[PDB]
């Protein structure tokens, strides 16, 4: 192989270390259409030939998509309330307001002072979930479908487009951000990377979580405060204490 | 359906089948009316 | 436990191993032996790796250079604290 | 050799003349393992008169070196015919 | 790149192959100077020398796994047990012989491995087997006599 | 080339037209039922992929779809299991007292008076008592209570729903293509690393923060109920350093490479644990951390996407010698095109491989409280050593298909399969001699001692007494490894096993283990066991040599793979196929394993199993098998004769049952001779007659009857033989072992 020279050289305009670890059998259809395409692939999983059933194209940068929004929003909501809560802004204590102690699992605490016990929330947080993913996956299947059928009149904005991670229509694009073609794939390579971050940060905040049994703003500011000594070496000592 | 129920109505399924009703009526009839040794009528 | 005995020799364990296959004394993903395993055949860029090093050290040369020299620094370290040394 | 076709070339001693050299090399205990199995050979009887009992030292000792001198002469005289492992 | 295993005679369409455990030269020189390869010597010397070392070996069973080895007397009992023996292979021989040659016929030739015609051994007739049945007897006896001698004599023991 | 995952989409559809159509797989099985042999047939070609399609991506992906079947089969069955221990066992019950309390794990209804199979095992429980093993699996486990098991029950079926699912999804949406298969490579690379090493990292991690402290806990003396749960010590280093000192240090020493403070979880002791009568559970824990870390280096050999890594048909093609030619060239292509040779392979390995474990486990007893239960142990080795045998009598059935089916002469010129064909004579002629002096040696040795003890002459016998026979070098070395700690292995303790000699390690009044002393009759056993297995090899070698051609028969690889004869010319030919072979090697394989286990449970019995009465050790039969097993009679009155008095004295108790079985299964062995002695001439102008007496009524079947063909006969004969005799053991062996254990 040795690659090909001219596919590698679009991956080295992107800069950063985006070169190696990019390969001649991932450029072979990874050429740059979708956003955030970097040309890393060295498992190859996007790999077109022999595609099916999960491992598709189509459905990775989906699901890619989805995990970025996803994990945007736990981010956000992960530093949100201890950062509210530090500042005194909220009525809960900064070692109350850590995400993993909000009820999401009982055995590291729980805040047992909402409107209804968890359960039962989550019973209604499935069946909202339900239809909602339910109509995007019918919508994935079949892009014309979702707008046909009454849903109090709010199908009207179920229209979709082509792609299935960008349906933006009148509801998913209000402010109708990136009229052109090239604004639009500048902020879907905004989001791209956005999301990756937040994906690494969130499972940064689970790792440092059950190795500090702190809260990730708490975490910061230690670190801040003794970087040397307050580090991943310097906690292997008390990892669960 | 009609597949299913011709599936069903083939020799292993139905021997199966009626063995188990069988062996089911004669587990009852001894559970409710045991230890019959003579046909006392 | 910086700057120690035990430090000093994981860690010229693990970055001796890399330069070896970076000069081309050691296998990589380019340069493999023959069946007598003592003699490295010339680089071939088969794997379709690409790499920014001139000499075309790649990192899965890293990863696999890294693991073994870890490997190796491993035991020979646990060998000398072993046996009344280190 | 001067009979049979035995491919275990003259030049092939450098397996029993130099597995000595490696298992005299003393292993912390005792003192050695060639050492211990020439001390058990000429104490425990000159291997011909009595016997060496039923499980002693020099049972564990002969059956080792015997092991490894064996294994090194096969082994060597295998790589030494096979010219650099051309096979 | 040596091949140790060819066919036999190079001929590769024959039930045998060579290897070195049948072609190897010194197993093939002690197998070849067997009194029972000797094309050239006369059958009964032959028979004689294979009945003296079979009767010699004969006995050492019986001495020392006889229903008489606790006994001093085990190695005349043995010595007899091994006449009687050697008598015993002795009548099946004359049998064999008696049974396989009776007839005659126009047999194949025979070479060497080389391609010299050589003669069928004389064994391998009506008079070779009879005087090899006869050295074997007297071979046979006279090397279990020997084994009860050896029992007398031989100081280590 | 580039290992990739690629997968065709939706190749079979779902629908059940094909269910209503029996024999829509087989082309010749379309003429219907026209005789009821068509029936057999029906069954006896359900899973030969091989003929109902050429095509190997076919075969494959019905091999696969058939194993994930096979596991969610295997996941049900665990559930049961699990769920058996969770609502009908005295498991809670057992772990208070688990040297008094039988474990039982079966409740039967009350129907037909069947209700006194329902025995008093302890703890007020009724039932079976099992003998699987799984109340100790689950106490070393650390469940201790009856929730975990159910949960662990429905984890299973869940599980075994996912298996399914995988099956359908990967036979009619998502089919893998050949060249997906054909990864060894890769298949190997994650088998070695990702399933070997990544489970035994994960089994050490549960053991250190499951098994450790509540067995520790258990040992020690706490009641079940009081123990903390296995997340409390799991999420919490301080009681767990409560009870482990070196986790208060954390996963610093783990990282500093100063591995020595892990010691104390760490450990390498050996031997037994004096409370439980097992091996250490920190033991365990530091071998399976080991292994794992073994495995996972092990699952980094071979060549993938990368340029490194070493290439399986490189390294076969450069193994030859001036011995064999050409080498192993063409053993690549065999094993990368042909699923009867990997499941020849396969099948050996694994069979040896469960023999290995019957061995290994009732040597080092593995589980507390294990090697007391004297059942568990008997069946657990039995069972093993079974399982062992049929594995390795179907590994010589798939060497001899794959070399009727898939041997090509064009690609295997010159290598070691074409030269280990090319004198198959020597091989099996050898074999035969070694076999012949095998059985004189071996047997005639039994039938001497027989007639001397008769005779009045025991002084001529081959026994401890008069002309000994001991195996000097087994001896010799179980003494090397009783010498083995602190010598040859200074950081052991004690030796693997107390067998190898030392003291005697009993649990709750009875001997847990204790040393093995070999003599005369364990020298004639093991040689009677060589025998009996070179026997069975000679067998199935034969037919996998003799499959393809014959000097009676030069072209028998045309005829099949499993034909009955080839008429009654050139003197007979009845089983002369490979089918054949392996049907008779079935029967020699019954015969070693039926020795095996019963040498195994007399010199347990015997020398071993027995109480501690601070006096001595009082074995089960008093050991008389260093003075009764070197003749036949003595196996006939102290092993058959003796022992079998618990299963002939059952009848009215809750044993009744292994007396019933006993019955039936001696039935069921001398009904096979009826298909072992017989013909199909007979039967079929049997059934000629029984047609007409039918006919005569007007009550003949279209579906004309047909007497079972000679293949089928025989391996109805073979499968019935084999079932009344492994029945018959099985039910002595459970109800002597439950009557006197
Ligand atoms: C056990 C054997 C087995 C094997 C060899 C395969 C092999 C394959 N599967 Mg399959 N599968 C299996 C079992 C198996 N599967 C089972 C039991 C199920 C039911 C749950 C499925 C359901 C399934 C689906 C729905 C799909 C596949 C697909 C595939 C193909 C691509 C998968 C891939 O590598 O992408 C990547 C693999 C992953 C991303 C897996 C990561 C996520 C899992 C949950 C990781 C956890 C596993 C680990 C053992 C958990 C340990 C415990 C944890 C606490 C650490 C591939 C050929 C895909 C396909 O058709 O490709 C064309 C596809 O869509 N499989
Ligand atoms: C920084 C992260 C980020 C970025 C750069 C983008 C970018 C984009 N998104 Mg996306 N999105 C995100 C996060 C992000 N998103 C998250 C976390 C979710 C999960 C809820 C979504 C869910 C989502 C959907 C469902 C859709 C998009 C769409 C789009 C595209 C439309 C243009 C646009 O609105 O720009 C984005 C502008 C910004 C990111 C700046 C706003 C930043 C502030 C803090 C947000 C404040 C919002 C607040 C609730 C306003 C309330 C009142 C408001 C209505 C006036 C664009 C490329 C649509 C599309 O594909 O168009 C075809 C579409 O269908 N997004
Ligand atoms: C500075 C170099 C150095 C030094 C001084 C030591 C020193 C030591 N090593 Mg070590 N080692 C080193 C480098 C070194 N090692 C390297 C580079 C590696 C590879 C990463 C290893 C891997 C290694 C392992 C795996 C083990 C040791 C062990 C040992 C100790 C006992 C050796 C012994 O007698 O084995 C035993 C002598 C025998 C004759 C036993 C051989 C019998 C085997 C089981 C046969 C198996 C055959 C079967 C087919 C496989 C000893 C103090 C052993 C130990 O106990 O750790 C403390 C041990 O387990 N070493
Ligand atoms: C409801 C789901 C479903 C349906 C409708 C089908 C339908 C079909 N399958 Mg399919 N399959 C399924 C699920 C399903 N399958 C699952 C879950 C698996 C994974 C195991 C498979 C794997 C599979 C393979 C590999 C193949 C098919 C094939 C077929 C086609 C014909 C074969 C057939 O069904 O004969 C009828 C089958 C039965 C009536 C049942 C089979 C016997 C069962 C599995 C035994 C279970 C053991 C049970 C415990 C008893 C043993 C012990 C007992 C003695 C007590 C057919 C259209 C074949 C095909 O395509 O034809 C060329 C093909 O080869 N299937
Ligand atoms: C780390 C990766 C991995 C793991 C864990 C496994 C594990 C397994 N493989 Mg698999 N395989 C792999 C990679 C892997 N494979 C790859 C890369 C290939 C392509 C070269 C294959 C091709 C392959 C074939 C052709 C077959 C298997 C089979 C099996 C099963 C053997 C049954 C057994 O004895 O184990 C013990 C059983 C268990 C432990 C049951 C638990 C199962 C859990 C869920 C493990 C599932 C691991 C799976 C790979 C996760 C990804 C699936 C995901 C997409 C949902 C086993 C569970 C055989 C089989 O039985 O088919 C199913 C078989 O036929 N594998
Ligand atoms: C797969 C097996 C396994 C698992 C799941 C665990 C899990 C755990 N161990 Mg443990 N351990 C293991 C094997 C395992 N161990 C073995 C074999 C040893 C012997 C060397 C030890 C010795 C050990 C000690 C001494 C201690 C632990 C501790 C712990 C707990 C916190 C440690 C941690 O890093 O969090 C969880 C770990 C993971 C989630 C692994 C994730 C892998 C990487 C790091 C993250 C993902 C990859 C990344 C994104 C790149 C945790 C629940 C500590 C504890 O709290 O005691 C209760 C403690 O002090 N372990
Ligand atoms: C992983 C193990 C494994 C696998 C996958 C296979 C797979 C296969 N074998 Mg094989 N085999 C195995 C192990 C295995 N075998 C072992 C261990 C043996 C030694 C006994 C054999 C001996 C063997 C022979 C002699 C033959 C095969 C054949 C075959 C092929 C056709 C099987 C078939 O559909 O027949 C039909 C399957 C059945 C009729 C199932 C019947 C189950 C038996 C008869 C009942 C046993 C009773 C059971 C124990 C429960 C008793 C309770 C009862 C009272 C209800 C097939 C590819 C045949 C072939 O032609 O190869 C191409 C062939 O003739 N095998
Ligand atoms: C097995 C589990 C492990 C999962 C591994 C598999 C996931 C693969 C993800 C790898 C990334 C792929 C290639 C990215 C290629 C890539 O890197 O992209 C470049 C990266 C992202 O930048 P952009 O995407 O904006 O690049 C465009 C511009 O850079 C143009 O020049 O920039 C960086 O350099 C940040 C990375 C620094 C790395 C952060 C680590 C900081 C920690 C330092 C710690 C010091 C001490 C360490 C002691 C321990
Ligand atoms: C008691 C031992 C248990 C094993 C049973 C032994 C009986 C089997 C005898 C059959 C021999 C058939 C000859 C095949 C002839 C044959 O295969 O051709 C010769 C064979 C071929 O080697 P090549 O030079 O071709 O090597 C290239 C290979 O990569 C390709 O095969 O080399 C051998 O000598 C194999 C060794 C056979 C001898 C095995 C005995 C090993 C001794 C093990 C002793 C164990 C106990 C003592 C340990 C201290
Ligand atoms: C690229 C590539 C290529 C090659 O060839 C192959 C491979 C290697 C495979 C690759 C890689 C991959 C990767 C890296 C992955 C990773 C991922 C992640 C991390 C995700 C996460 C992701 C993440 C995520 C989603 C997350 C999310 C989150 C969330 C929702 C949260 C939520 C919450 C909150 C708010 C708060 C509260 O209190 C709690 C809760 C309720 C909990
Ligand atoms: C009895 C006998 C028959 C006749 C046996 C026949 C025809 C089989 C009869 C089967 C009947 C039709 C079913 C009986 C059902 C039983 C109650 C249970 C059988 C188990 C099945 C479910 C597998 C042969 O055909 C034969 C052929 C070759 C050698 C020996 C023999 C032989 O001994
Ligand atoms: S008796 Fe039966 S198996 Fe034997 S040759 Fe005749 S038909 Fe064939």
């Amino acid at each position: 192989e040795g690659a090909d020279l001219a596919k590698v050289e679009r991956v080295a305009k992107v800069g950063g270390l985006y070169k190696n670890f990019t390969s001649g059998q991932a450029l072979s259809y990874l050429d740059g259409t979708l956003p955030g395409d970097f040309g890393f692939d060295p498992l190859g999983l996007c790999d077109p030939e022999g595609a099916g059933g999960f491992i598709t194209p189509e459905w990775l940068s989906y699901s890619e998509v989805i995990h970025c929004r996803w994990a945007m929003l736990g981010a956000a909501g992960f530093l949100a309330p201890e950062i509210l809560a530090t500042a005194g802004l909220i009525p809960a204590t900064p070692e109350e307001a850590v995400w993993f102690r909000s009820g999401v699992i009982p055995p590291a605490g729980q805040y047992g002072k909402y409107w209804m016990d968890p359960y039962s929330l989550f019973w209604i947080e499935a069946i909202l979930m339900n239809f909602a993913e339910l109509k995007r996956w019918q919508d994935f299947k079949e892009p014309g479908s979702q707008s046909k059928q009454y849903f109090l009149g709010l199908e009207a904005v179920f229209g979709g487009s082509g792609n299935p991670a960008y349906p933006g229509g009148q509801w998913f694009n209000m402010l109708n951000l990136g009229k052109t073609p090239e604004e639009m794939k500048k902020l879907q390579t905004n989001e791209i990377r956005n999301g990756r971050l937040a994906m690494i940060a969130c499972l940064g905040c689970a790792a440092q979580g059950v190795m500090t049994q702190k809260g990730p703003f708490a975490n910061l500011l230690e670190h801040l405060a003794d970087p040397v000594s307050n580090n991943l070496l310097g906690n292997l000592a008390t990892i669960l204490k | 359906m009609k597949d299913f129920t011709t599936y069903l109505s083939t020799a292993p399924v139905l021997t199966l089948l009626s063995v188990t009703v069988v062996a089911g009526l004669l587990i009852e009839i001894n559970r409710f009316f045991p230890d019959a040794l003579i046909a006392a009528f | 436990y910086l700057g120690s005995t035990t430090n000093q020799i994981m860690v010229l364990s693990t970055f001796l191993p890399l330069v070896a296959g970076r000069f081309g004394l050691a296998p990589t993903s380019t340069r493999h032996t023959n069946q007598s395993g003592i003699k490295l055949l010339p680089a071939e860029k088969s794997a379709g790796l690409v790499s920014n090093d001139p000499a075309g050290f790649n990192a899965v040369d890293v990863l696999a250079l890294g693991a073994l020299g870890h490997i190796l620094g491993c035991g020979i370290v646990l060998g000398l604290k072993s046996t009344g040394n280190l | 050799w001067g009979a049979y076709e035995e491919p275990l070339s003259l030049v092939a001693g450098f397996l029993g003349w130099f597995a000595p050299s490696n298992i005299k090399v003393p292993a912390f205990g005792n003192e050695s393992l060639f050492g211990a199995f020439h001390a058990s050979m000429l104490e425990n009887l000159a291997n011909f008169p009595q016997g060496p009992a039923l499980t002693d030292k020099f049972w564990i000792l002969m059956i080792t070196w015997h092991l490894g001198l064996f294994l090194a002469l096969t082994l060597g005289n295998i790589g030494q015919a096979a010219r650099k492992q051309g096979y | 790149k040596v091949q140790v295993v060819q066919p036999v005679n190079g001929d590769p369409f024959i039930g045998m192959l060579e290897t070195p455990v049948t072609s190897s030269p010194a197993i093939a020189w002690y197998l070849s100077n067997l009194p029972a390869y000797r094309t050239g010597v006369s059958p009964l010397l032959r028979g004689v020398e294979i009945g003296l070392a079979h009767g010699y070996l004969l006995v050492g069973p019986f001495i020392k796994l006889g229903p008489l080895r606790d006994v001093e007397n085990v190695a005349e009992i043995v010595g007899c047990i091994n006449g009687a023996a050697t008598v015993l292979i002795l009548t099946l021989c004359l049998a064999y012989g008696a049974v396989t040659f009776q007839g005659e016929g126009p047999q194949v030739g025979v070479k060497t491995l080389s391609g010299r015609s050589i003669p069928r051994d004389p064994l391998q007739s009506a008079d070779g087997w009879n005087k090899f049945t006869a050295g074997f007897a007297v071979g046979g006896l006279s090397g279990a006599a020997w084994g009860y001698l050896c029992t007398q004599i031989l100081p280590y023991y | 080339k580039k290992v990739k995952i690629v997968v065709d989409r939706n190749p079979v559809a779902t629908n059940f037209e094909k269910w209503a159509k029996p024999g829509h797989f087989s082309r010749t099985l379309s003429k219907g039922p026209t005789t009821t042999t068509w029936i057999w047939n029906l069954h006896a070609d359900a899973h030969d992929f091989d003929t109902q399609t050429s095509d190997l991506e076919e075969i494959s992906r019905k091999v696969f779809s058939a194993h994930f079947g096979q596991l969610g089969i295997i996941f049900i069955w665990l559930s049961g299991m699990y769920f058996h221990g969770a609502r009908f066992s005295n498991y809670e019950a057992w772990l208070t007292d688990p040297t008094h309390i039988k474990p039982s794990a079966q409740v039967v209804w009350p129907i037909v008076g069947q209700e006194i199979l329902n025995a008093d095992v302890g703890g007020g429980f009724q039932g079976l008592q099992i003998t699987s093993g799984f109340f100790q699996l689950w106490r070393a486990a650390g469940i201790t209570s009856e929730l975990q098991l159910y949960t662990t029950a429905i984890g299973a079926l869940v599980m075994a729903a996912a298996m399914f699912f995988a099956g359908w999804f990967h036979y009619h949406k998502a089919a893998p293509k050949l060249e997906w298969f054909q990864n060894v490579e890769s298949m190997l690379n994650h088998h070695l690393g990702g399933l070997l090493g990544l489970g035994s990292l994960a089994w050490a991690g549960h053991q250190i923060h499951v098994s450790l402290p509540i067995n520790k806990l258990l040992d020690a003396g706490v009641d079940p109920k009081e123990i903390p749960l296995p997340h409390e010590f799991t999420l919490n280093p301080e009681l767990m350093a409560q009870l482990y000192p070196s986790f208060s240090k954390g996963l610093a020493p783990f990282f500093t490479l100063d591995w020595a403070q892990y010691s104390d979880f760490l450990t390498f002791q050996g031997g037994l644990n004096p409370v439980t009568g097992g091996l250490w559970l920190t033991d365990t824990v530091h071998h399976h951390l080991a292994i794992a870390v073994l495995f996972l280096i092990a699952g980094h050999q071979y060549r993938t996407n990368w340029g490194i890594g070493s290439s399986l048909k490189e390294i076969l093609e450069a193994h030859k010698g001036p011995f064999t030619g050409e080498g192993h060239k063409g053993l690549y292509e065999i094993l990368t095109t042909s699923w009867h040779a990997q499941l020849a392979i396969n099948l050996a390995l694994f069979g040896s491989l469960s023999i290995i474990v019957a061995h290994h486990m009732y040597a080092m007893p593995p589980y507390p409280y294990l090697a007391t239960d004297y059942g568990t142990q008997l069946s657990l080795f039995t069972h093993h050593m079974w399982i062992g045998g049929f594995c390795i009598v179907g590994a010589g059935a798939h060497a001899a298909i794959f070399m009727v089916r898939d041997y090509d002469p064009t690609n295997n010129y010159n290598n070691l399969l074409d030269r280990v064909l090319r004198h198959r004579d020597a091989i099996i002629s050898h074999l035969n001699w070694v076999c012949i002096f095998l059985g004189f040696h071996s047997f005639g040795l039994y039938i001497h001692n027989d007639t001397m003890s008769a005779l009045g002459r025991p002084q001529d016998m081959f026994s401890d007494t008069a002309i000994q026979l001991q195996p000097v070098f087994a001896q010799w070395v179980q003494n090397t490894h009783f010498l083995a700690p602190g010598f040859t292995a200074p950081n052991a303790l004690a030796s693997t096993s107390p067998s190898w000699g030392g003291d005697v390690v009993a649990v709750g009044g009875k001997v847990a283990m204790m040393p093995i002393s070999l003599g005369t009759a364990d020298f004639l056993v093991h040689h009677i066991h060589a025998f009996t297995i070179h026997v069975t090899v000679l067998i199935l070698l034969k037919g996998v040599l003799y499959a393809r051609s014959s000097r009676l028969i030069p072209d028998k690889a045309n005829l099949g793979f499993r034909f009955p004869c080839d008429g009654p010319g050139r003197g007979g030919t009845c089983q002369v196929s490979a089918w054949d072979h392996v049907f008779l090697g079935l029967f020699w394989m019954y015969n070693s394993i039926s020795i095996v286990i019963f040498h195994f449970s007399w010199k347990m019995q015997s020398d071993v199993w027995g109480t501690v009465s601070a006096n001595g050790v009082s074995h089960i039969t008093g050991g008389n098998f260093a003075q009764s097993a070197n003749t036949i009679n003595g196996w006939l009155r102290d092993f058959l004769w003796a022992q079998s008095s618990q299963v002939i004295q059952s009848y009215g108790s809750a044993l009744s049952a292994y007396g019933l079985i006993f019955l039936g299964a001696h039935f069921v062995w001398a009904f096979s001779l009826m298909f072992l002695f017989s013909g199909r001439g007979y039967w079929q102008e049997l059934i000629e007659s029984i047609v007409w007496a039918h006919n005569k009524l007007k009550v003949a079947p279209a579906i004309q009857p047909r007497a079972l063909s000679i293949t089928q006969g025989r391996a109805v004969g073979v499968a019935h033989y084999l079932l009344g005799g492994i029945a018959t053991t099985w039910s002595f062996f459970l109800a002597r072992i439950l009557a006197v254990g």
